[PDB]
């Protein structure tokens, strides 16, 4: 339940800045947008090695507070603030299975929380509010990693403001 | 607050700030040496300013002090927002003046329709932010329960209002959580949450105070 932090020791806001999600086990890795299956636009969250920083995302709940608790539920979204595009969810979807996907709505509650990890944090995926989470990994499939529930494996990040 | 005023100093002399190391929740003096928030405030070593209107002075007829205990309501659902309320016990008594004074709680319950003053130093923008350097305030009248749980499908508890306006324009905001809504000349609500600022249909919502002032009283009795 306590503040999460950027890099630079200063409480994350709600809503009012952007953050790179900067992995600490992919230096050359960045958050970008990948196709799954058969679909012509991209709408699925990689890691990309051919692309840092990455796309930076906003961290949101509905609680009338500018900090982000790491017990809060939140929002992730690519994009800006009050916009209903870019939003994380989490789709099953193969190739990748319980991945990572964006679209163009918003539910009052987001299923995710940031969470403390060792050296830094972990997004997890929550698929209801009273239940145990599911940490956001990784699956390296034609070349990429997209995000998706992989539990007891997590992607850890460092919450770099964009500035 | 957005679409508010500047409130003005000695307006609203119940107002407190929540910080460590900086501004994160509003609160509300009930006597000398007992503050109510929220619960989704809850931090370790929250110090209490009162007396501040400009929140970026050091001096100005001001007073610091140290909470000595910050009590969530036993019930506090973190999942449903339920029970989001908190008492402060200050570690010594504030000294009142034309700055720093207390609300009473109510005897009743506030009925739809009554207008409201809500405080704080939250976001005064429904796209972007612009925080404010004064305490602003906002008249904000309380909506039907029907039309609170309209609005929020499956959220609203029995221990929730709504205020505000469903045309959007005026509404609490980011950095206002915990602040004073007052009906009557009586503590009525604390600002909890809502989806976004001031957006068409999607009011504040607001711990309901009449329901916890057994709690409240019982609280200060035995702490």
């Amino acid at each position: 339940s306590s503040v999460v932090v950027d890099t630079n020791g200063q409480p994350v806001s709600n809503g009012a800045d952007a953050y790179y999600l900067v992995p600490v086990s992919h230096g050359h890795a960045g958050l970008a947008l990948a196709k799954i299956g058969n679909e012509a636009e991209p709408r699925a969250v990689v890691l990309d090695p051919h692309h840092r920083p990455g796309l930076p995302v906003r961290f949101e709940s509905p609680l009338f507070i500018n900090i982000i608790k790491e017990s809060y539920f939140l929002n992730i979204k690519f994009g800006p603030s009050s916009s209903d595009s870019g939003v994380w969810d989490v789709i099953q979807q193969d190739p990748i299975g319980l991945a990572v996907k964006v679209t163009d709505t918003k539910s009052l509650l987001g299923p995710f929380k940031v969470e403390k990890e060792g050296e830094g944090y972990k997004i997890v995926y929550y698929p209801e509010r009273g239940q145990t989470g599911l940490d956001i990994g990784l699956v390296h499939r034609n070349d990429k990693y997209y995000l998706a529930v992989k539990d007891g494996e997590p992607c850890v990040f460092k919450i770099r403001k964009a500035t | 607050i957005v679409g508010g005023y500047t409130c003005g100093a000695n307006t609203v002399p119940y107002q407190v700030s929540l910080n460590s190391g900086y501004h994160f929740c509003g609160g509300s003096l009930i006597n000398s040496q007992w503050v109510v928030s929220a619960a989704h405030c809850y931090k370790s070593g929250i110090q209490v300013r009162l007396g501040e209107d400009n929140i970026n002075v050091v001096e100005g007829n001001e007073q610091f002090i140290s909470a000595s205990k910050s009590i969530v309501h036993p019930s506090y659902n973190s999942n449903t927002l339920n029970n989001d309320i908190m008492l402060i016990k200050l570690k010594s008594a504030a000294s009142l003046n034309s700055r720093v004074a207390s609300i009473s709680l109510p005897t009743s319950c506030a009925s739809a329709g009554t207008q409201c003053l809500i405080s704080g130093w939250g976001n005064t923008k429904s796209s972007g932010t612009s925080y404010p350097d004064v305490l602003k305030c906002l008249k904000a009248p309380i909506l039907s329960d029907s039309s609170c749980k309209s609005a929020y499908p499956g959220q609203i508890t029995s221990n929730m209002f709504c205020a505000g306006y469903l045309e959007g324009g005026k509404d609490s905001c980011q950095g206002d959580s915990g602040g004073p809504v007052v009906c009557s000349g009586k503590l009525q609500g604390i600002v909890s949450w809502g989806s976004g600022c001031a957006q068409k249909n999607k009011p504040g919502v607001y711990t309901k105070v009449c329901n916890y002032v057994s709690w409240i009283k019982q609280t200060i009795a035995s702490n």
